[PDB]
RNA sequence: CGUGAGGGAAAGGUGAAAAGAACCCCGGGAGGGGAGUGAAAUAGAGCCUGAAACCGUGGGCUUACAAGCAGUCACGGCCCC
RNA sequence: GAAUGCCGGCAUGAGUAACGAUAAAGAGGGUGAGAAUCCCUCUCGCCGUAAGCCCAAGGGUUCCUACGCAAUGGUCGUCAG
RNA sequence: CGAUGUCGGCUCGUCGCAUCCUGGGGCUGAAGAAGGUCCCAAGGGUUGGGCUGUUCGCCCAUUAAAGCGGCACGCGAGCUGGGUUCAGAACGUCGUGAGACAGUUCGGUCUCUAUCCGCCACGGGCGCAGGAGGCUUGAGGGGGGCUCUUCCUAGUACGAGAGGACCGGAAGGGACGCACCUCUGGUUUCCCAGCUGUCCCUCCAGGGGCAUAAGCUGGGUAGCCAUGUGCGGAAGGGAUAACCGCUGAAAGCAUCUAAGCGGGAAGCCCGCCCCAAGAUGAGGCCUCCCACGGCAGCCGGUAAGGACCCGGGAAGACCACCCGGUGGAUGGGCCGGGGGUGUAAGCGCCGCGAGGCGUUGAGCCGACCGGUCCCAAUCGUCCGAGGUCU
């Protein structure tokens, strides 16, 4: 039984699957947009949102907190600068995951792209 | 619908709102109502507040204290009719929402580990100043 | 909750000290005893030249358990112990006085001279 | 008899007598009469109740005329209470009153693929001593050459639950109709948002 | 165990008859709006690139 | 294969003649389709003949209330000569 | 027609078990007919009395570079002992 | 004997009845209470320990009772391996010896993959003369079926006393079963906090990795749960068993019987709960579509409808089932509430300092109860009646 049980698996345990979602947003927000298999986009969402949002508060509180699962102090000053502020008045909804038509060749994986909204 | 209006709204009958806010480390007098044959009368229990456990109405807490040698605790509905009156003893403060672990410490190791919450204290002097 | 080779303190001063629950008389399998209810017990531990020695067999009643009690009030009683009084077939104390706090629940079931011995009933 | 549908939709407990009181709440009508079993017609004597209102939009047209001969709105569920005939045609929460008792239909929750130890209270092997791949194993099911075979009905592994039950004999605690509330003591099949039905008890 | 094994040879019919439900069945396609290529709905098309009406993908 | 003494296989055939398929077409290639050679190309080199088990495509009859060492005797239906 | 016969071929089990340490992956860019699997960059993880380095046995070109992918590689392969 | 694994245990049952208990009876050297003995009765029930490989048995503490047997001494492609039952070793004993002993003693390899039948679950197909969407009847199955104490009647009947009922009525239990998560108690692999060592970011401060597949520790929501909570065994009706009768001949009497009628068990049928029309005997009711083109047949487009695809779900291995798909709150985000943790960072102030106080129940914050079209269920496709005959 799984019943109301939140969060995909990924055939991952503890860090390592905290480290593919940390290392997903950084790709995700370095490109503005990636192409990962559809289970790994559609997680991603939820992550980089947050993030994301704590960007708009943009206290130094916030920034401290995004700097634990983005590290990069280049690309969180980016995410503040940059990415952010062209948020102000999105209320969520800052990612998006449309499906690709074809699989990947060695396994038949479903991608999708995950990008940055306008 | 919304199943937890309904059921806030099945509880709202039975929600006391006059018994004074307290907090895991308060020492608490508890007036408890009981009954023994042929009689119910109101019983004090005092002691130490270990665990508040939350859940809206159905909020309990619990609480230590050594009677005769032998340490007891009791689990009281927050929102019980038969609780006449909770009076406020001594403000302890806690580094912790659930204290288990002075069930194992001395009672002078307690009087070390849970020292008088002046803050609170002070809170409680300045207000009951009414007019 | 109390069952065969749990352990119990005496709240009393026949001369036990310590006795080993054998059986729950509570019917034909009860797996369980608590306040209130009568064991049998073997005494593991007594103080020299009490009325009740090692290795007697006795009847005892449980008068408070670490295995918290509920009550029909919505609250429920622990306390930190397992202590028993050791009671003859009538179910009356074969000491003379009992020793810290005992549940109330066993006035509700006709140990009524224990719950006056008591220091106090929680 | 008489029934209702209702929604499960969680459980408190309220205080009676200085007595806490596990409940849970239904909210059950109001269910408009949508076709009536008669004998003539139909062989035996039941009413189908409708319940929860239907975007229109999402019912298709057999079902639109089955509702249009009731004289009755969109309705998302059709349950028949068995040798019920109510007077008006709507019943509500108020054919029960405080006091009563009641059977409680519902879906229990799916435990999915349950092994014998969940399913049927198996005591599975020995978690030491030797034992070899075989602590949740349901042991021997059968003999040998006679019968040379396993029964029918034999306890095993399997789906567990989803499946209905009907609890007995409920103590109805409160009835709040304002708000089509039943409070009934104790525990009710399925899951907080569930289907469940509410009958007068057959326990005498 | 004791190691389980085949009793019989399984017949060319009772071989056969287990894969009676083994054919795949053939993929989803809709036209695509913009340039009539036939594609999974819900899918960008990898013909044009376009989805809900837009460009989304260089193809 | 065995440290070693020693053990110890499988595997023949285009056509009369290479005339062994230029060139074009699909394909990355493999493979094929045309062209062409030949009396013959299901003699095209994975090559004489090319059985059987075994696998497949097409067609005729038949089969989802039925108890079977699978056939045999009878009658009837359908298909074919 | 049988010798648990001998040699060879081909079935069944079956699209089943398994794909060989639970140190672990993600993305972007490139190459190419074809890329989860080759190259490059960034992020992540693992070894560090070793899972790093040197030497002796043994092995015998497996070394370096170019070209290549039928087979070998437990998948793939543009890569490779 | 080209192998039918062999004791005991564990697990899982099922059956017989020569019945251990519970229900119903006759006799009694049956006053009562308690027994004895036989009859009916297999529905349910039949405890936990000490010893020994043990079966059995004895013992301890209970119990309504601690029943006896069958199923390859039921069950090793289900487990165990103490015993027995190879190779080692020793004792007693026997034998000159090598060696020998249902005598003893210590040790001693128990095989990942289920083809068919059978069993538990779940689908796909076709059928149920037109095709569909619902709601149902219940033939036939299955589940369940236990029992104790105390009290009232009444310290009455009975008995010198001790003791102590029938019948009827009330309360409380044990074990078992089904469901549930409000409470009690668990778990809660990252929801929060504290901590050590090391390496790193960025020097301070603040943080990150790793120490497990959570480094450790204190907590912990939803869910899943029992130790927790609710509910069940019935009632009631019908027919019976042993047994007891009414009326009653054959047989002037007598006789429960030959005609006829009554009473009478936890057992039998029904009643309760669950499955169920593949019940091919394929049932019933409500509603929807229609007699379309071309040659009980075929070909194609449609109809009511349905499937695909997608967002999902206390549903689930896949499948199925259920909800939703912009005429939308389905998941994701964001907002509010709940809930957990328990006073973040930064700054100010006190201290030489570790630290402390204030800002501050702060900061962080899974799943729970809701709101909100910010993101995503775009756009679509394919099936699908024309109703045989008497
Ligand atoms: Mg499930
Ligand atoms: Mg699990
Ligand atoms: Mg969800
Ligand atoms: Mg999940
Ligand atoms: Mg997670
Ligand atoms: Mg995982
Ligand atoms: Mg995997
Ligand atoms: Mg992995
Ligand atoms: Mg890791
Ligand atoms: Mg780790
Ligand atoms: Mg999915
Ligand atoms: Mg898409
Ligand atoms: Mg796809
Ligand atoms: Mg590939
Ligand atoms: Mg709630
Ligand atoms: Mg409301
Ligand atoms: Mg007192
Ligand atoms: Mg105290
Ligand atoms: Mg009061
Ligand atoms: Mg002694
Ligand atoms: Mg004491
Ligand atoms: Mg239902
Ligand atoms: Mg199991
Ligand atoms: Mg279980
Ligand atoms: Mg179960
Ligand atoms: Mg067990
Ligand atoms: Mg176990
Ligand atoms: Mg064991
Ligand atoms: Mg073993
Ligand atoms: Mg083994
Ligand atoms: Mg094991
Ligand atoms: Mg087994
Ligand atoms: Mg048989
Ligand atoms: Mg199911
Ligand atoms: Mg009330
Ligand atoms: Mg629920
Ligand atoms: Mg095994
Ligand atoms: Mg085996
Ligand atoms: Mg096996
Ligand atoms: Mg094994
Ligand atoms: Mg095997
Ligand atoms: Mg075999
Ligand atoms: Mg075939
Ligand atoms: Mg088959
Ligand atoms: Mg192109
Ligand atoms: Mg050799
Ligand atoms: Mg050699
Ligand atoms: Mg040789
Ligand atoms: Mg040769
Ligand atoms: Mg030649
Ligand atoms: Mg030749
Ligand atoms: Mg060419
Ligand atoms: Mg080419
Ligand atoms: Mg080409
Ligand atoms: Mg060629
Ligand atoms: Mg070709
Ligand atoms: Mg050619
Ligand atoms: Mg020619
Ligand atoms: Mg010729
Ligand atoms: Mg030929
Ligand atoms: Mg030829
Ligand atoms: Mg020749
Ligand atoms: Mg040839
Ligand atoms: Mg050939
Ligand atoms: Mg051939
Ligand atoms: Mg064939
Ligand atoms: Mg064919
Ligand atoms: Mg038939
Ligand atoms: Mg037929
Ligand atoms: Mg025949
Ligand atoms: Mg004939
Ligand atoms: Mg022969
Ligand atoms: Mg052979
Ligand atoms: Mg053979
Ligand atoms: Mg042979
Ligand atoms: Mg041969
Ligand atoms: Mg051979
Ligand atoms: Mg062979
Ligand atoms: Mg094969
Ligand atoms: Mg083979
Ligand atoms: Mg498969
Ligand atoms: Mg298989
Ligand atoms: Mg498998
Ligand atoms: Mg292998
Ligand atoms: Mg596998
Ligand atoms: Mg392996
Ligand atoms: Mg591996
Ligand atoms: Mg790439
Ligand atoms: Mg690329
Ligand atoms: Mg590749
Ligand atoms: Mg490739
Ligand atoms: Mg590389
Ligand atoms: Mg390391
Ligand atoms: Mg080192
Ligand atoms: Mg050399
Ligand atoms: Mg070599
Ligand atoms: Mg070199
Ligand atoms: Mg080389
Ligand atoms: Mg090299
Ligand atoms: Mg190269
Ligand atoms: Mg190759
Ligand atoms: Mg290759
Ligand atoms: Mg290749
Ligand atoms: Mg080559
Ligand atoms: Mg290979
Ligand atoms: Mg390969
Ligand atoms: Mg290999
Ligand atoms: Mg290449
Ligand atoms: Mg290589
Ligand atoms: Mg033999
Ligand atoms: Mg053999
Ligand atoms: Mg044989
Ligand atoms: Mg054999
Ligand atoms: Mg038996
Ligand atoms: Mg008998
Ligand atoms: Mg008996
Ligand atoms: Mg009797
Ligand atoms: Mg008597
Ligand atoms: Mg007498
Ligand atoms: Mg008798
Ligand atoms: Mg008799
Ligand atoms: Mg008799
Ligand atoms: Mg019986
Ligand atoms: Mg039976
Ligand atoms: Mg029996
Ligand atoms: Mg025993
Ligand atoms: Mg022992
Ligand atoms: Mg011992
Ligand atoms: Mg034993
Ligand atoms: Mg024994
Ligand atoms: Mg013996
Ligand atoms: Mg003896
Ligand atoms: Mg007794
Ligand atoms: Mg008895
Ligand atoms: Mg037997
Ligand atoms: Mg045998
Ligand atoms: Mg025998
Ligand atoms: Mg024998
Ligand atoms: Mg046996
Ligand atoms: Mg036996
Ligand atoms: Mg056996
Ligand atoms: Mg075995
Ligand atoms: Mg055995
Ligand atoms: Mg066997
Ligand atoms: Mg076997
Ligand atoms: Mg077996
Ligand atoms: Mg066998
Ligand atoms: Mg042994
Ligand atoms: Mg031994
Ligand atoms: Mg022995
Ligand atoms: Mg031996
Ligand atoms: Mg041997
Ligand atoms: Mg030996
Ligand atoms: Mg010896
Ligand atoms: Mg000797
Ligand atoms: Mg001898
Ligand atoms: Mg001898
Ligand atoms: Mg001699
Ligand atoms: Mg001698
Ligand atoms: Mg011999
Ligand atoms: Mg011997
Ligand atoms: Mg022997
Ligand atoms: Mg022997
Ligand atoms: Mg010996
Ligand atoms: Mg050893
Ligand atoms: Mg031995
Ligand atoms: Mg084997
Ligand atoms: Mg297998
Ligand atoms: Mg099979
Ligand atoms: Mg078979
Ligand atoms: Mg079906
Ligand atoms: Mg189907
Ligand atoms: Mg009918
Ligand atoms: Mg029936
Ligand atoms: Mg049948
Ligand atoms: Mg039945
Ligand atoms: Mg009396
Ligand atoms: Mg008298
Ligand atoms: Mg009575
Ligand atoms: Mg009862
Ligand atoms: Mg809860
Ligand atoms: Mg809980
Ligand atoms: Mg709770
Ligand atoms: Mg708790
Ligand atoms: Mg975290
Ligand atoms: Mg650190
Ligand atoms: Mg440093
Ligand atoms: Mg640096
Ligand atoms: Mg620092
Ligand atoms: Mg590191
Ligand atoms: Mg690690
Ligand atoms: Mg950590
Ligand atoms: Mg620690
Ligand atoms: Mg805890
Ligand atoms: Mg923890
Ligand atoms: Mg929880
Ligand atoms: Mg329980
Ligand atoms: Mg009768
Ligand atoms: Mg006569
Ligand atoms: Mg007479
Ligand atoms: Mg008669
Ligand atoms: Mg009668
Ligand atoms: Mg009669
Ligand atoms: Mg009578
Ligand atoms: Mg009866
Ligand atoms: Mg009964
Ligand atoms: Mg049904
Ligand atoms: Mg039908
Ligand atoms: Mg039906
Ligand atoms: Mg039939
Ligand atoms: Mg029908
Ligand atoms: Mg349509
Ligand atoms: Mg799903
Ligand atoms: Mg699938
Ligand atoms: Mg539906
Ligand atoms: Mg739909
Ligand atoms: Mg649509
Ligand atoms: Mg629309
Ligand atoms: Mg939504
Ligand atoms: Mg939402
Ligand atoms: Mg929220
Ligand atoms: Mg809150
Ligand atoms: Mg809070
Ligand atoms: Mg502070
Ligand atoms: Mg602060
Ligand atoms: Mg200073
Ligand atoms: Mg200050
Ligand atoms: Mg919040
Ligand atoms: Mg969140
Ligand atoms: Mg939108
Ligand atoms: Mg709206
Ligand atoms: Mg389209
Ligand atoms: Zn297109």
């Amino acid at each position: 039984m799984r019943h109301l049980k939140s969060g995909r698996k990924l055939n991952r345990h503890s860090s390592h699957r905290l480290a593919l979602y940390r290392n997903q947003a950084k790709s995700l927000l370095t490109h503005g947009r990636i192409t990962t298999t559809v289970p790994k986009a559609k997680e991603l969402r939820g992550f980089v949102d947050h993030l994301i949002h704590l960007a708009k508060r943009g206290d130094l509180h916030a920034r401290r907190l995004v700097l634990r699962d983005l590290q990069d102090v280049k690309l969180v000053r980016k995410l503040f600068d940059e990415i952010a502020p062209r948020y102000r008045d999105r209320q969520g909804g800052y990612t998006r995951v449309l499906k690709l038509a074809e699989r990947r060749r060695g396994d038949g994986a479903p991608l999708a792209l995950v990008e940055l909204v306008e | 619908m919304n199943r937890g209006a309904l059921i806030k709204l099945v509880e709202s009958r039975y929600v006391r709102t006059d018994l004074p806010e307290f907090r895991p480390g308060d020492t608490v007098r508890v007036s408890y109502k009981v009954k023994e044959g042929n009689r119910t009368r109101i019983q004090d229990f005092e002691g130490i507040v270990i665990r508040i456990r939350r859940n809206g109405f159905n909020t309990t807490f619990t609480v230590r204290k050594v009677s005769y040698g032998v340490g007891v605790e009791r689990i009281f509905p927050l929102h019980s009719p038969l609780i006449q009156k909770i009076d406020i003893v001594q403000r302890g403060r806690a580094r912790r929402a659930k204290l288990y672990f002075i069930r194992n410490l001395s009672d002078r190791e307690i009087r070390r580990k849970l020292r008088a919450d002046r803050k609170r204290i002070d809170q409680d002097r300045a207000a009951e100043r009414a007019a | 909750m109390i069952q065969p080779q749990t352990y119990l303190e005496v709240a009393d001063n026949t001369g036990a000290r310590k006795i080993m629950c054998i059986r729950v008389l509570k019917g034909s399998n009860a797996k369980y005893a608590t306040v209130g209810d009568v064991i049998v017990a073997s005494v593991k531990e007594a103080i020299p030249r009490g009325a009740v020695k090692e290795g007697d067999v006795v009847k005892a009643v449980v008068v408070r358990t670490k295995k918290e009690i509920k009550r029909p009030d919505g609250s429920a009683i622990r306390f930190d112990d397992n202590a028993a009084v050791i009671i003859n077939n009538q179910l009356e104390p074969r000491g003379t006085r009992v020793f810290g706090p005992v549940a109330r629940e066993l006035r509700e079931k006709g140990f009524m001279k224990i719950v006056s011995l008591a220091p106090e009933v929680l | 008899m008489k029934g209702i549908l209702g929604v499960k939709v969680g459980m408190t407990r309220i205080f009676r007598d200085d007595r806490a009181v596990p409940v849970t709440v239904i909210l059950a009508g109001p269910c408009p009469v949508v076709q009536r079993r008669t004998p003539e017609k139909d062989g035996y004597t039941a009413v189908q109740l409708g319940f929860l209102p239907q975007n229109p939009k999402r019912v298709n047209r057999p079902l639109k005329g089955h509702f249009a001969k009731a004289g009755v709105e969109p309705v998302r569920i059709l349950r028949e209470i068995r040798d019920f005939n109510p007077e008006g045609d709507t019943v509500t929460v108020e054919i029960f009153k405080p006091g009563e008792r009641v059977d409680v239909t519902g879906t229990s929750k799916g435990r999915g693929f349950a092994g014998v130890m969940k399913r049927w209270n198996f005591a599975g092997g020995p978690d030491s001593h030797g034992a070899h791949k075989i602590h949740r194993h349901p042991g021997s099911i059968g003999n040998r050459k006679t019968p040379g075979r396993v029964y029918k009905g034999k306890k095993m592994a399997g789906h567990y639950g989803a499946e209905r039950v009907t609890v007995m004999n409920l103590e109805v605690v409160d009835v709040i109709p304002e708000e089509n509330l039943l409070l009934v003591k104790g525990a009710v099949p399925g899951p907080n948002g569930g289907l469940v039905i509410v009958r007068e008890t057959k326990k005498a | 165990a004791k190691h389980p094994v085949p009793k019989k040879k399984t017949s060319k019919a009772r071989r056969d008859a287990r894969r009676s439900h083994h054919a795949l069945t053939p993929p989803t396609l809709v036209p695509c709006p913009e340039c009539k290529a036939m594609k999974p709905p819900h899918t960008v098309c990898p013909e044009c690139g376009y989805y809900a009406g837009r460009k989304v993908l260089e193809v």
